């Protein structure tokens, strides 16, 4: 019954994204980030946008930043529903998947109403967001958020105290704090083992230092504590979304610098300067001053970062993507030691692995 | 709605009901409108064999009462 | 065809073997019944089968060859075999027990008729038996694969490719005896 | 006679369903495909669960007559020997349990 | 009572059974698999059409290729296809499977799964919406409904 | 008494579809016997219904024509049969038909 | 600020120990899970009756492409090639020349719909609203070749869908 | 006349199995906030027919079997035994009235493990055989409690005659005096029939569970029918054993209606459970049997031998 060695063979979804990005302008490369961790689309966009904005030495306007936090946390709910329910579905508990994917279906509507796409929105961009929220959207997000914690409670009623669920998760895949750090874990893989770390708290970006939330911390570093952390993080996202809805400011939604963000279509059709800048931004693109940055965010699956190198032109020179699931899967052999074959399925689930980001 | 599950359950119910109803009716058809005789022990079988002889038609379920007394 | 389209290229191949052939697979599937009949004892029948890819390359090379127009080719394999040796070799490669037994045509025509009753591809028919037991003509007045720049592929190099699926689950194989070349 | 007829009918139908389940697809005439002792290694634990089942199953053979045994006049003797058998069945389990005969960890 | 009539009605029966009981083997390769999962989810409930959600490749009748097919993965996809019992159909879901999509010019990507297996339905989108995929599945059902296997057999 | 009001509604749907023959036509074409307000009809014969008491997503629907562009669509219906003017309403891209 | 998700030490008195024993032996927490699935059995399902009912969309939805005209019927596209330059997938191929009347118009406008990622960048880049992504998402095909749209196909899509496309643009152009 | 009786049992059994597949999909559907089959026939009533036709005209799988005889024997054994389990059931009258009918049902079910073993042997796959052996180990393990639990209940009934269970429960369901045995009995039937949360043959921990793995198997439909016939039969047996229906000799149909409802409800609970719980690990379901059910079942067997004697409630022998 016992697993002695676990050798993951990946690359089955390696699509040479990093080499493709070197042939795209910075705007053209943005949609590649939707297709990495393709469960956390807008969080991937935010990371890339922050990195480019840093090299550009510009900052997006306040309303865009609140929109980016609002949809970042909606995206965390999207990811955690997937993480928890597919974790449950793969060990036989199929029903929560169906209940919660109806909730995912309604958050896909928020994606589609702001961007016109259900998943690969391409909505968060360097300089802000592509378009402002349509009238009536915040009311619908409020109505969704009002009932969501009940949906979480129903999920917990199925799993949290279930002895079968606890038997499958408790003391499975224990990770010590010191090992979690040296193996390069992040996100819940760290907090499950008691490490008090969360980039939104410690290295905040956008307006995360203006919202109140608590970081759930585990005590045993096993699959069950990581499951509890993810479920509790969903509650905190609802708590954050509640503040974003109330504190959403007025104003423009992309930086008012037409050498980076395209002008409004009405301006493009009346002003000579606007038309030139529209023409150049959609052909050459904006040039980015030479330099290199490592920019990271607390993505739903852990620390997601890009090492972005600019040579001074309108196309990136190098873009290395740091996917949290890459280091996590690299630790599968370590975590599966002394466990049974059925436990490897539970351990892969608790790592929350999407091969889009692992293989790029 | 949940009551659209019932039609398939009704079909299941009718299918499960048929074997029990058929056996009861066929037994009474084959034993002169009475329950089929149960003979788990030699004494019961001995009486059934005696009834088959007493009937005069070689059927143990044909009962002879005081009309045969004289 | 030669009267209707005088410049036609006519290709006259021998029995063709290959993964989807009805030749080696035919003999392999005779084993599916205990009897393994043979006109005479598989003697008096010499076969010169040709590999499917060789025929294909010959056809393709004929399309590209201005010389090939209006000609008639004969596509044959490199080695001539006795029908008994071929079938014996086929069973040896398929790791099957080989049980020959003689038969004349009249008793081989009724089995052919008996399976002709099927409403699909018959397992065998009288006509198939007559063709299998027809000795392959030698036609030295016609050009062949070598005239089109194709090297005929030996059957021994490709039998495993075809018959590996017919095996039940050291590779002595024993190459079949070839009739001395002309 | 009736039981023999029932068994014959049940296994006859099962046989017909099996052969037609194997012949009916041949009506399609699908294309040909042309494209595919010793230890297992067997774990001792899987052998020992089978053996334990057998020995427990033999003790159950001795317990099956209990419904009839309760009709006896010597109830004290019968009850003593019935509890004796079940207790030894429990003692077999306790011995297996405390020597880790019921573990699945290697 | 011609043979054309009987063959015609027998075709309709087997076509009805096969399209009414389509068991997919979803090859969830990348993002498109998420939308495929939203087609099984409550709003669209593919199971209500007779399309069972998770079916083993041994009993599957249709393979849905949902995502990018890389070179390293192409042999394994062809192996599953070769092991599918007939009749078997392939639905190509999304730009990547259709023709390479965003990664068309990559050194590691197969430029459309139809270089590896024959494809019956192409569903466009990046990703196609769950409803778009359902539309494509219903399109395959009508394609099966049009089949004439027995009529062609009768005229051989 | 609630159980009886439910039965009345069930039989009221039979009358709402024009009798048993009409009720079975919709049941077998569309696997749905709900009665809604007729919003309009397009030039191909598609009929559009709404029922605002239904939950969002089931509050609007179309019963497809049985014949479109010479094609018999009694059984063979297709989302592509909805013309663009109604497509916007049926997908809730707008409120007004 | 942080919270512990699992750091409660169970009480060890009779009342509590026996409550946990009852749960173990009487399966009470398992029965509770049965109650939740039973409650769902009596809820109305969320399933819509596709294709008679359709999932809701918005005017911004990015679907099948189309080339548009001015009210006079003149093409909007003046072959600037901003769409072809911005296309992240290089899905657009354009050729152009002076038309007979001297107008600047395309002679080729192809979109490989199997390269396209349906990002909508082309319609953002277009200075005259010529190329758009319309609302149609039900255009799956039986062959790969049918998804390689040339200019004729795209103009036909514009004429086919303009009634809906114009209304959707009217509803969202003030956000653009 | 008897031949009619046999067919009036076999054919309805096959139809109930067919439409249980529809009930399972719709019940699981509504617990998952969806509908399940409602397109193929009204309310999906034709869906079982479409599936049946589709499966029987499907191409047979590859690879070839290791043993042709065992490949053919396994499905015959599974289905032949499944139908045989129904012949002594009193509904209220049995097709075959056996004095030892309960023992007959135990004996026949213990033979159902051979189809698992033979199909693993005929799979021509080392990993598929190992999967079959794990399934056998599960089946025989839970047979131990079923036999001991059954013996404990019969100490209140007094014989091995199935129709005597009806008389035993004339005043009261046996579930009241024996609810602890009923609980373990019901779970054992789930584990015995490889039903969720004990469906490890369909789980994620098997060496052959990988989708891309292949081995000789089939026909799928015949094995599936045999399994679902056993699900219904076990739940019918459970109703008779613990929820005895009153029998009026002049109105036997009333017994059958009430008895059918109880069996249906118990069968629906199998579907209920499948929708509600995750799956056991193989070592954990072994632990459940050997370290929980078995110690408690032995203790309750001691109790039920002693209880009738000490209360002066020994049942009659005849
Ligand atoms: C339990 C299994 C027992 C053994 C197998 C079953 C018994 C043997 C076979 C006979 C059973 C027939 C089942 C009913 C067939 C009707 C199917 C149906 O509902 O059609 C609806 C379909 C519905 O059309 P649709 O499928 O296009 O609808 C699309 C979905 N909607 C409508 C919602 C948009 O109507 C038809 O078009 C008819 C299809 C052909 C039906 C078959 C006709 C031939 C039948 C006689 C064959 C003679 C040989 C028999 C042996
Ligand atoms: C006991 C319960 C059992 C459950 C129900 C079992 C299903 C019963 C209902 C379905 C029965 C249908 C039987 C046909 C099976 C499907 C055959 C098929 O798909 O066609 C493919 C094949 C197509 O053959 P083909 O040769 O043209 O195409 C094959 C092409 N290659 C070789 C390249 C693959 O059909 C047949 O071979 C013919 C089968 C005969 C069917 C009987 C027809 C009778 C009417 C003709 C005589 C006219 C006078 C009357
Ligand atoms: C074959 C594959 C697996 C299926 C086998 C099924 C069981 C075999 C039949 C035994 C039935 C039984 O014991 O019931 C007792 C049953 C029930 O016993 P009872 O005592 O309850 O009732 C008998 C009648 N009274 C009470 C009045 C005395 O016995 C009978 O009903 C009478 C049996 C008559 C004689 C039978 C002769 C044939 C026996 C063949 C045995 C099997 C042959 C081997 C098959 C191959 C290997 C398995
Ligand atoms: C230890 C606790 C055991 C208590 C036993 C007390 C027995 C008292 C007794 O008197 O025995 C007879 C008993 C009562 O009947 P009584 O009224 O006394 O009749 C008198 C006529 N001389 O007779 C009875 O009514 C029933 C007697 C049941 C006693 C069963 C005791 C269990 C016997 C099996 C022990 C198994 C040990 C195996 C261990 C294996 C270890 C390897
Ligand atoms: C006056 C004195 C008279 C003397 C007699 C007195 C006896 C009464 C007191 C004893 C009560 C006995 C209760 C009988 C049930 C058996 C209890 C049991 O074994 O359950 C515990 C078992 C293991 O529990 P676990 O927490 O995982 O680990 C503990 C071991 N370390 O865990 C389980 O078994 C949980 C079940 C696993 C299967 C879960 C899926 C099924 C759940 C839904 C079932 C719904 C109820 C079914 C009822 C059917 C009835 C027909
Ligand atoms: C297909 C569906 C068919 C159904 C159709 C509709 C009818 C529905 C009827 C089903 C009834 C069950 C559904 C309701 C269950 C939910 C109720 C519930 O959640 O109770 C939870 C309760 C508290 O549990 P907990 O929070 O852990 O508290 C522990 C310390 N107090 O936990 C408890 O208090 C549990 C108390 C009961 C424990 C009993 C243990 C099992 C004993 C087995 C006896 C079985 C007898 C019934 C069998 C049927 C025969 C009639
Ligand atoms: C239930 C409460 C009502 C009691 C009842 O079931 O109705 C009894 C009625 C006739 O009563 P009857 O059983 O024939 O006579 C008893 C003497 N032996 O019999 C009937 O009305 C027919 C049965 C209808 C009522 C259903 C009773 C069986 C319920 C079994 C539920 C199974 C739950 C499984 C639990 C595990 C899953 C969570
Ligand atoms: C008045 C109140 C009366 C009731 C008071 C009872 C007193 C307590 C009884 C003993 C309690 C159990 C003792 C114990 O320490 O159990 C723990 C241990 C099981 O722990 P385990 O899971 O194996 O640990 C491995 C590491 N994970 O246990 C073991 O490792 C070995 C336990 C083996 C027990 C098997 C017994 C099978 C028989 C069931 C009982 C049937 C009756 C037996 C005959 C007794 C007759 C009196
Ligand atoms: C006259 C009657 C003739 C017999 C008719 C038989 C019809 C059978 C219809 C089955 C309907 C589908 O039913 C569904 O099938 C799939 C198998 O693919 C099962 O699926 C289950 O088994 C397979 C393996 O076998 C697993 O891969 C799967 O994860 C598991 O859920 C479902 O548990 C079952 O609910
Ligand atoms: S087509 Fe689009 S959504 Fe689908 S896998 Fe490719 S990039 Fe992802
Ligand atoms: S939607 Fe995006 S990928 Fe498609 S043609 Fe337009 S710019 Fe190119
Ligand atoms: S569609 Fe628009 S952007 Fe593209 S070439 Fe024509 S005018 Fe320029």
């Amino acid at each position: 019954e016992m697993v002695r060695k676990c050798d993951p063979h990946i690359g089955l979804l390696h699509r040479g994204t990093e080499k493709l990005i070197e042939y795209k302008t910075y705007l053209q490369a943005l949609p590649y980030f939707d297709r990495l961790d393709y469960v956390s689309m807008m969080c991937n966009e935010q990371a890339y946008s922050l990195a480019v904005e840093k090299l550009l030495n510009i900052r997006p306007p306040p309303r865009a930043q609140w929109i980016r936090v609002l949809f970042g946390e909606i995206t965390r709910l999207l990811n955690h529903i997937m993480a928890v329910t597919t974790h449950a579905l793969d060990i036989g508990a199929m029903t929560p998947f169906f209940w919660m994917f109806e909730e995912r279906e309604k958050m896909f509507e928020f994606y589609e109403r702001v961007s016109g796409a259900r998943m690969h929105a391409a909505y968060v961009r360097p300089g802000g967001v592509h378009q402002d929220l349509p009238l009536g959207l915040m009311d619908d997000i409020y109505e969704f958020s009002k009932n969501f914690s009940l949906r979480i409670d129903e999920l917990e009623e199925m799993l949290t105290n279930n002895r079968i669920w606890r038997n499958r998760t408790v003391d499975i895949g224990i990770v010590t704090a010191e090992d979690a750090l040296n193996y390069g874990f992040s996100g819940v893989m760290l907090r499950g083992s008691g490490i008090q770390w969360d980039l939104r708290k410690t290295q905040p970006y956008d307006v995360y230092d203006q919202v109140e939330f608590d970081v759930p911390i585990g005590s045993r570093g096993d699959c069950y504590d990581r499951y509890l952390c993810r479920v509790e993080e969903m509650r905190q996202s609802i708590r954050i979304i509640s503040q974003c809805l109330n504190k959403m400011p007025p104003g423009e939604i992309k930086v008012d610098d037409a050498k980076v963000s395209p002008p409004k279509r009405a301006e493009m059709k009346t002003s000579m300067e606007s038309l030139i800048h529209h023409f150049k931004l959609y052909t050459e693109g904006y040039q980015v001053p030479p330099g290199a940055t490592y920019t990271a965010i607390e993505a739903p699956k852990g620390e997601f970062g890009v090492y972005l190198v600019s040579d001074g032109s309108s196309r990136p020179y190098r873009c290395k993507i740091k996917a949290p699931g890459f280091a996590h899967l690299a630790g599968l052999d370590k975590m599966s030691k002394g466990h049974m074959l059925a436990d490897v399925v539970a351990i892969i689930g608790t790592q929350d692995i999407v091969f889009g980001e692992v293989d790029r | 709605m949940w009551f659209e599950v019932l039609p398939g359950i009704a079909v299941m119910g009718v299918c499960l009901f048929i074997p029990g109803m058929a056996t009861a009716r066929i037994h009474r058809f084959s034993n002169g409108g009475k329950e089929k005789r149960v003979a788990h022990y030699p004494y019961q079988w001995y009486l059934m064999e005696r009834d088959r002889r007493v009937s005069g038609v070689n059927r143990s379920y044909v009962s002879k009462g005081l009309e045969n007394i004289d | 065809v030669r009267e209707t389209f005088p410049e036609a290229t006519i290709i006259k191949p021998a029995e063709i073997f290959g993964r989807e052939d009805r030749f080696l697979n035919y003999f392999a599937n005779i084993r599916w019944f205990g009897g393994v009949p043979l006109i005479s004892l598989g003697k008096k029948t010499v076969k010169q089968p040709v590999y499917i890819v060789d025929v294909t390359k010959g056809i393709i090379n004929a399309i590209k060859d201005p010389d090939a127009r209006g000609k008639t080719f004969a596509f044959v394999g490199p080695s001539r075999y006795l029908l008994f040796d071929l079938v014996q070799y086929v069973f040896a490669v398929a790791h099957r027990p080989f049980l020959p037994y003689p038969l004349p045509h009249f008793a081989y025509r009724w089995i052919g008729r008996l399976f002709e009753i099927s409403p699909f591809e018959p397992w065998t028919t009288r006509d198939k038996v007559e063709r299998i037991h027809t000795t392959d003509k030698i036609l030295p007045h016609l050009p062949g694969l070598e005239d089109l720049g194709v090297e005929a592929t030996p059957l021994e190099l490709k039998a495993i490719e075809v018959l590996r699926r017919h095996r039940t689950y050291i590779e002595d194989v024993q190459p079949a005896k070839t009739i001395p070349t002309s | 006679m009736n039981l023999m007829l029932a068994l014959l009918t049940n296994f006859t139908l099962a046989t017909l369903l099996v052969i037609i389940a194997f012949w009916l697809p041949q009506l399609n005439v699908y294309s040909e495909k042309t494209s595919p002792s010793a230890r297992l290694p067997f774990s001792m634990k899987f052998f020992l669960v089978a053996i334990t089942f057998l020995l427990f199953d033999l003790e159950i053979a001795l317990l099956l007559p209990l419904p009839w045994a309760s009709q006896t006049a010597n109830l004290n003797t019968m009850l003593t020997m019935a509890l004796f058998l079940i207790i030894l069945l429990a003692v077999s389990l306790a011995y297996e349990w405390t020597q880790k005969g019921l573990e699945w960890t290697e | 009572s011609r043979g054309e009539y009987v063959v015609a009605k027998l075709d309709d029966l087997i076509n009805w059974a096969r399209r009414s009981s389509l068991w997919p083997m979803t090859f969830g390769l990348a993002c498109c698999a998420v939308e495929m999962m939203h087609m099984a989810a409550p709003r669209y409930d593919m199971d209500r059409f007779g399309v069972v959600f998770r079916a083993s490749p041994r009993q599957s009748d249709v393979m849905i290729v949902a995502g990018t097919l890389t070179n390293k993965m192409a042999p394994a996809l062809r192996k599953v296809y070769d092991q599918m019992p007939e009749p078997r159909y392939v639905v190509s879901m999304g730009s990547c499977a259709n023709g390479g999509g965003y990664y068309h010019y990559s050194y590691s990507v197969v430029r459309g799964c139809d270089r590896i297996v024959p494809v019956d339905i192409y569903v466009p989108g990046c990703p196609p919406t769950a409803e778009a995929l359902l539309y494509g599945i219903l399109q395959l059902q009508k394609k099966i409904k049009r089949e004439k296997r027995l009529r062609i057999w009768y005229r051989r | 008494m609630e159980l009886l009001q439910v039965l009345k509604r069930g039989l009221q749907q039979v009358s709402g579809h024009g009798g048993l023959r009409g009720y079975l036509r919709v049941l077998f074409r569309a696997n749905d016997v709900r009665v809604g307000t007729l919003v309009g009809e397009d030039k191909y014969g598609n009929k559009y219904y709404e029922d605002n008491k239904q939950f969002f997503g089931r509050h609007r629907w179309v019963i497809y024509t049985t014949e479109m562009n010479g094609k018999n669509t009694f059984w063979d219906v297709d989302g592509s049969m909805v013309p663009p003017e109604w497509h916007r309403w049926l997908h809730c891209m707008t409120d007004d038909p | 600020t942080y919270k512990y998700v699992n750091l409660r030490e169970p009480s060890m008195d009779m009342k509590s120990v026996t409550d946990r024993a009852a749960q173990t032996l009487l399966w009470t927490e398992l029965i509770r899970g049965l109650g939740m699935t039973l409650s769902y059995l009596f809820r109305e399902p969320a399933t819509i009756n596709y294709p008679f009912e359709k999932g809701p969309l918005s005017p911004r939805f990015r679907g099948e492409h189309a080339l548009r005209r001015y009210p006079s019927g003149e093409e909007r596209c003046i072959a600037c090639k901003l769409c072809e330059a911005v296309c992240p997938a290089q899905a657009i191929t354009i050729e152009a020349e002076p038309r007979a009347d001297g107008s600047r118009r395309t002679t080729r406008y192809d979109i490989d719909m199997t390269k396209c990622i349906y990002c909508g960048f082309c319609q953002e880049a277009c200075p005259v609203d010529a190329i758009v992504e319309g609302p149609n998402f039900e255009f799956s095909t039986e062959t790969h070749e049918e998804l390689l749209y040339n200019k004729e196909k795209l103009l036909n899509n514009g004429d086919k869908w303009e009634a809906e496309i114009a209304a959707n643009i009217q509803a969202d152009y003030l956000y653009r | 006349m008897f031949m009619i009786n046999i067919l009036m049992l076999i054919i309805p059994i096959l139809l109930a199995v067919a439409f249980l597949t529809l009930v399972e999909r719709k019940v699981l559907g509504y617990m998952q906030l969806r509908k399940g089959p409602n397109v193929v026939g009204p309310y999906g009533l034709l869906q079982p027919i479409a599936d049946a036709i589709k499966l029987f005209i499907k191409e047979p799988l590859r690879p070839a079997t290791s043993s042709a005889s065992m490949f053919i024997l396994a499905p015959i054994m599974a289905l032949g035994l499944a139908l045989t389990m129904w012949i002594p059931l009193p509904m209220p009258y049995p097709l075959i009235n056996m004095n030892l009918g309960v023992l007959f049902m135990l004996a026949m079910s213990s033979l159902a493990v051979y189809s698992i073993l033979w199909s693993g042997w005929a799979s021509n796959s080392k990993y598929a055989l190992i999967g079959a052996l794990r399934a056998v180990a599960q089946t025989i393990s839970y047979e131990v409690t079923l036999a001991i639990i059954l013996l404990s209940v019969l100490l209140m009934s007094g014989s091995f005659t199935l129709s005597t269970l009806i008389t035993t429960q004339e005043q009261m369901w046996l579930i009241l005096p024996a609810w602890p045995l009923a609980m373990m009995w019901f779970i054992s039937t789930l584990a015995e029939t490889n039903r969720a949360p004990f469906d490890l043959t369909e789980g994620e921990s098997e060496l052959v569970s990988g989708f891309n793995v292949e081995y000789a198997a089939g026909p799928f439909a015949l094995f599936f029918m045999a399994e679902y016939a056993n699900i219904i039969m076990m739940n019918i047996f459970t109703a008779i054993l613990f929820l005895g229906t009153s029998h009026n000799p002049h109105m036997p149909e009333l017994y059958t209606i009430n008895f059918t409802i109880k069996s249906l409800l118990l069968t629906m609970s199998f579907l209920w459970i499948r929708a509600s719980y995750p799956r056991f690990r193989y070592d954990q379901l072994m632990h459940l049997l050997w370290k929980n059910f078995l110690p408690l079942t032995l203790a309750l067997c001691m109790w039920h031998v002693s209880l009738p004697i000490l209360t002066s409630g020994i049942p009659p022998q005849t």
